[PDB]
DNA sequence: GTCCCTGTTCGGGCGCCG
DNA sequence: GGCGGCGCCCGAACAGGGACTG
């Protein structure tokens, strides 16, 4: 086993377990006395004063639920740049190997989750992980080295495909054609039992109007846009367009664009379509992932780490349309984009009320990380900022 | 009898010690309780005398059990609790009877002199020291705050078995109490009570015959338990002349305990009530709302009330509806007029909020107290139009969202009382709107210029930016005609006048709603401040001196 | 920075149960 | 007059963001 102790001065994690539907609560207590009689988990009291939370998922199309820990208070408390730039790269779970190492007795207490009941017939049942727990931090960490020794032998039969651990599961890529890469990926699962298309990935610009009638109304948000927008590209003027809008005018009034003007909005466009000047990706700071709703199932995000420095900005596009449902996907999007990009989660600002996304979101989660999030009120030019 | 389970591992805190306390002066009564029970239990090898090796003590004393002519002993651990490392509790709530599904057969057991028959940490028990005007504990005591979850704990350990090859039998276990039903014919089923308290026995842990319940109906858990029916057990409100804090906290802790089956309850005046208060002891006049509300409650109470039980075959509904101000009362039921149980959301959420809102805020509340009681979100009939929500969720910028839900127009219905438009208005006269105010004097200025050539500033004293943003455009509003376009230079007011509120703890953001509603046509737009832009440069150095 | 406004958290009353 | 659980409600303490001074 492998030692293992926490950061300093912190003390382990506390948090009170959420309800369950009645089919997620009978997923884990099948799940959880199948992993008590292998030895996996272990029936642990309240002298444990640890805690956290449980739930289950579905899997796609497949009828067998997964336990999912929510380990990422826990997981606060203990990559190739060559990845974004392959043809096909494809995820493959492998969390399951965890469960043969041991974990670290004096630990195992740090892992305590406690299943619940309906309408609280007994006291929630607690149990303690005995082997590294899938979800935790620390799991890929410790089996790197085995995991290492596994790959060795594939690595150097395949020195043109580039596999990355991240906590559960594998990414593994390639420049072949799908058809040799699907051949490839089955050649490592058998070895190993001893999709997403990154370089498509692009740039959602910053874009401006174009029409053939402007009025005073169209030309002070367009006045309004491009201010915001200097405080990220400062070369941005706006003189000319605000000149076009002396004195006081109806909103609804028709005001024909002078040459200096339309000279203004060509450069401006022009310099919206250049690279951001002094982005640098600082991989001591935490990612920000900021999302906007933009009605109709579209949605914009950008993520960074200061203000107005953005590494990425992006769209999720997609009748009986669910809200939550639409954002759980987004995040999930965003977050593998984030994993290939800098093999790190960024940390949400979700434009909802915290109580429908914790009612709701779990109904939708399809992977086996859990991100960070905040929840926030977005002030709507931001929205209108960002949008298309 | 002592239970022969393995005993929990238990420490204090790191670096800390023992209680060391003296012992109160109690009244005969309690001493004589104290010694008539103190004297059995050592006898009976749950607490051990001890001697001048024990540097620790802690005051106990006694009081009046449930009803009976019994006492019970209590601990003041109030320290030891201090320095007792932390549990993590296992109780995660509390068990309903809207919960329960009718069984055929029913009885409740209670076990006798609980925590005594869960013994203790050998290591612990010298800290549980005390005296009578000396002993140490061997068994879970009363006042120690690891008791409750040590002993839910070792009761989950000892039913487990018989859970196992008892599957046909539910057991319903609040700490010590335990509901078991059945459908099994009388008979078999008090067989199968009598290997339970056989059980229960085996393991040290008796199941006293006057606690014992066989026969409707049976008091459970605060309600009575009939065969079709459960209802609660009487609730009588207190009809003091004058009013205390103390007094309108207990008044609206039994409404609120009325009102998860006698619907309508609103405390929502008798809770503005203790706004300002600084005492329990303070005296509370009652206003005129306070009054009616009180009085509505008590007509309620006067009414014979019952739920009924699950039936996991049908589906769960839930039907809101509105109250005034804030207030929601709801009903969950399975057939038409034969309620699961009811109750109330009344929680006042942010400065400025429409019922659009708070209907999707009571809908998550339900949604989550019904996944506790039955595992299942209900089907929802909500009063408001599939348009309305359809409109909102729209025009609304954040993620929302309701459940399956139908329809229903038993008003009052949920309506957005206004729309912005979306472009602006051909022909509208257009409002440049703006504020100031000076941070040092706390004077200001607010006023419009439109392009029909009006102008107005009115001087305001004792405000806030914001403030005077908001008078600005209710000058606007109300200086304009039934079609008006406004330009302002403020986040802050675009931003609460674009969530379409309903109503306001600001007395001017709910005059600025009823002009808004006045309106046949409203568009609201945005120009950045202090960038010589239209109306917004000649409105912004008019509202400046 | 300072001020103003808004939202979340947490603890302290009481209710109910044991 | 002790403990734990859940409920409600209110206010104090704090965080965060927009607008402002010279
Ligand atoms: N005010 C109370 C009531 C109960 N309990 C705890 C102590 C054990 C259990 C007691 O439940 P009771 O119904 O009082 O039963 P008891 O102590 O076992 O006594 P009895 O023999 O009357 O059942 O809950 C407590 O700590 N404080
Ligand atoms: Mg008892």
């Amino acid at each position: 086993t492998v030692p293992v102790k926490l950061k300093p001065g912190m003390d382990g994690p506390k948090v009170k377990q959420w309800p369950l539907t009645e089919e997620k609560i009978k997923a884990l207590v099948e799940i959880c006395t199948e992993m008590e009689k292998e030895g996996k988990i272990s029936k642990i009291g309240p002298e444990n004063p640890y805690n956290t939370p449980v739930f289950a998922i579905k899997k796609k199309d497949s009828t067998k639920w997964r336990k999912l820990v929510d380990f990422r208070e826990l997981n606060k408390r203990t990559h190739p740049a060559g990845l974004k730039k392959k043809k096909s790269v494809t995820v493959l779970d492998v969390g399951d190997a965890y469960f043969s190492v041991p974990l670290d007795e004096d630990f195992r207490k740090y892992t305590a989750f406690t299943i619940p009941s309906i309408n609280n017939e007994t006291p929630g049942i607690r149990y303690q992980y005995n082997v590294l727990p899938q979800g935790w931090k620390g799991s890929p960490a410790i089996f790197q080295s085995s995991m290492t020794k596994i790959l060795e032998p594939f690595r150097k039969q395949n020195p043109d495909i580039v596999i990355y651990q991240y906590m559960d599961d594998l990414y593994v890529g390639s420049d072949l054609e799908i058809g040799q890469h699907r051949t490839k990926i089955e050649e490592l699962r058998q070895h190993l039992l001893r999709e997403l298309h990154p370089d498509k990935w692009t740039v959602q610009p910053i874009v401006l109007p174009e029409k053939d009638s402007w009025t005073v109304n169209d030309i002070q948000k367009l006045v309004g846009k491009l201010n915001w927008a200097s405080q990220i590209y400062p070369g941005i003027k706006v003189r000319q367009l605000s000149k076009l809008l002396r004195g006081t005018k109806a909103l609804t009034e028709v005001i024909p664009l002078t040459e200096e003007a339309e000279l203004e909005l060509a450069e401006n466009r022009e310099i919206l379509k250049e690279p951001v000047h002094g982005v640098y990706y600082d991989p001591s700071k935490d990612l920000i992932a900021e999302i906007q709703k933009q009605g109709q199932g579209q949605w914009t995000y950008q993520i960074y780490q200061e203000p107005f420095k953005n590494l990425k900005t992006g769209k999720y596009a997609r009748a009986h349309t669910n809200d939550v449902k639409q954002l759980t996907e987004a995040v999930q999007k965003i977050t593998t984009e984030s994993i290939v990009i800098w093999g790190k989660t960024p940390k949400f600002k979700l434009p909802i009320q915290k109580e429908t996304w914790e009612t709701w979101w779990t109904e939708y989660w399809q992977a086996t990380w859990i991100p960070e999030w905040e929840f926030v009120n977005t002030p709507p030019l931001v929205k209108l900022w960002y949008q298309l | 009898p002592i239970s022969p389970i393995e005993t929990v591992p238990v420490k204090l805190k790191p670096g800390m010690d023992g209680p060391k306390v003296k012992q109160w002066p109690l009244t005969e009564e309690k001493i004589k309780a104290l010694v008539e029970i103190c004297t059995e239990m050592e006898k009976e090898g749950k607490i051990s005398k001890i001697g001048p090796e024990n540097p620790y003590n802690t005051p106990v004393f006694a009081i009046k059990k449930k009803d009976s002519t019994k006492w019970r002993k209590l601990v003041d651990f109030r320290e030891l609790n201090k320095r007792t490392q932390d549990f993590w509790e296992v109780q995660l709530g509390i068990p309903h009877p809207a919960g329960l599904k009718k069984k055929k057969s029913v009885t409740v057991l209670d076990v006798g002199d609980a925590y005594f028959s869960v013994p203790l940490d050998e290591d612990f028990r010298k800290y549980t020291a005390f005296t009578i005007p000396r002993y140490q504990y061997n068994v879970l005591p009363q006042g120690w705050k690891g008791s409750p979850a040590i002993f839910q704990s070792s009761m989950t350990k000892i039913l487990e078995p018989f859970r196992k090859q008892n599957p046909d039998i539910v057991i319903y276990q609040y700490m010590d109490d335990l509901y078991v039903g059945s459908d099994l014919e009388i008979g078999q089923h008090r067989t199968k009570i009598e290997e339970l308290r056989q059980h229960l026995l085996r393991w040290g842990l008796t199941t006293p015959d006057k606690k014992h319940q066989k026969e409707p109906p049976f008091l459970w858990m605060g309600y009575e338990l009939h065969p079709d029916k459960w209802t609660v057990q009487p609730i009588v409100l207190p009809e003091k002349d004058s009013w205390t804090v103390n007094d309108i906290c207990k008044l609206v802790g039994k409404l609120n305990w009325a009102s998860q089956i006698y619907p309508g309850i609103k405390v929502r005046q008798l809770s503005k009530l203790l706004r300002g208060t600084k005492a329990l002891t303070e005296v509370i006049p009652l206003t005129e709302e306070a009054e009616l509300e009180l009085a509505e409650n008590r007509e309620i109470l006067k009414e014979p009330v019952h739920g009924v039980y699950y039936d996991p075959s049908k589906d769960l509904i839930a039907e809101i509806q509105k109250q005034g101000q804030g207030q929601w009362t709801y009903q969950i039921y399975q057939e038409p007029f034969k309620n699961l149980k009811t109750g109330k959301y009344a929680r006042m959420r942010g400065a400025h909020t429409n019922d659009v809102k708070q209907l999707t805020e009571a809908v998550q509340k339900i949604t989550t107290e019904s996944i506790v009681i039955w595992g299942k979100t209900p089907k929802f009939k909500l009063p408001i139009q599939k348009e309305t929500w359809e409109t909102w969720w729209t025009e609304y910028w954040q993620a929302t969202w309701i459940p399956e839900w139908e329809f229903v127009n038993t008003p009052p219905l949920v309506k957005l009382w206004y729309q912005l438009e979306k472009e602006p208005i051909v022909g509208a006269e257009t409002f440049y709107v703006d504020g100031a105010a000076n941070r040092e004097t706390k004077l200001g200025k607010a006023g419009y210029v439109t392009n029909r050539g009006r102008q107005k500033v009115v001087t305001l004293t004792d405000t806030t930016n914001q403030k005077t943003e908001l008078q600005a455009i209710y000058l606007a509003l109300q200086d304009s005609g039934l079609e008006v376009n406004i330009v302002t230079d403020s986040q802050y007011a675009l931003g609460i006048i674009q969530a379409q509120p309903d109503q306001s703890e600001s007395e001017l953001v709910n005059q600025i709603i009823e002009q808004l509603i006045k309106k046949e046509k409203v568009y609201l737009a945005w120009v950045p401040a202090h960038k010589g832009i239209g109306g917004n440069e000649q409105v912004d150095k008019l509202v400046s001196a």
